[PDB]
């Protein structure tokens, strides 16, 4: 698989004609007019999918997120950082060759769901 | 633009969001 063929797969899975990318392969999908999930290669073998969500609500969330920030054997796990303004930055890091259009679409929907809470298709 | 699992989705983003992404990606 290549990065660009993976994006083609992902567009097809979502029912878009194309996920355009800039010079460095940075692409984006806008969700319900307001949220944006960004896609980019980060090294030779891996890409990320990520979004800025809302401001942290309180100390309670930081514990909740950290209690869940544990290693996993799964792929497409959603992780959470804070930006300099205490907004959540939600992200997943994936192997280009190991992932599919379907898993990327699951990542996208999981990213969006977290934000709110805070080859043929395999769907 | 289409509908996917209850979400309205389109390729693209407002420029400020692309700027934000460029910032995050340039600091890793």
């Amino acid at each position: 698989r290549t990065y660009s063929s993976l994006l083609e797969e992902f567009a097809t899975e979502l029912g878009l004609e194309e996920i355009e990318t800039n010079e460095l392969g940075h692409g984006a999908v806008t969700i319900d007019k307001i949220w944006v999930v960004h896609l980019a290669p980060i090294n030779e073998k891996e890409l990320v999918a990520f979004m800025r969500a809302g401001i942290l609500t309180g100390q309670s969330q930081l514990y909740d997120i950290l209690r869940k920030n544990l290693f996993s054997p799964l792929s497409g796990v959603i992780r959470c950082a804070l930006d300099k303004d205490d907004h959540w930055l939600l992200w997943s890091q994936l192997n280009i060759n190991d992932t599919s259009g379907t898993q990327l679409a699951s990542v996208l929907t999981s990213l969006v769901d977290k934000a709110v809470t805070l080859r043929p298709s395999s769907s | 633009e289409t509908t996917f699992q209850g979400l309205t989705i389109a390729s693209g983003a407002r420029e400020s969001e692309k700027v934000f992404a460029q910032t995050v990606l340039s600091h890793v």
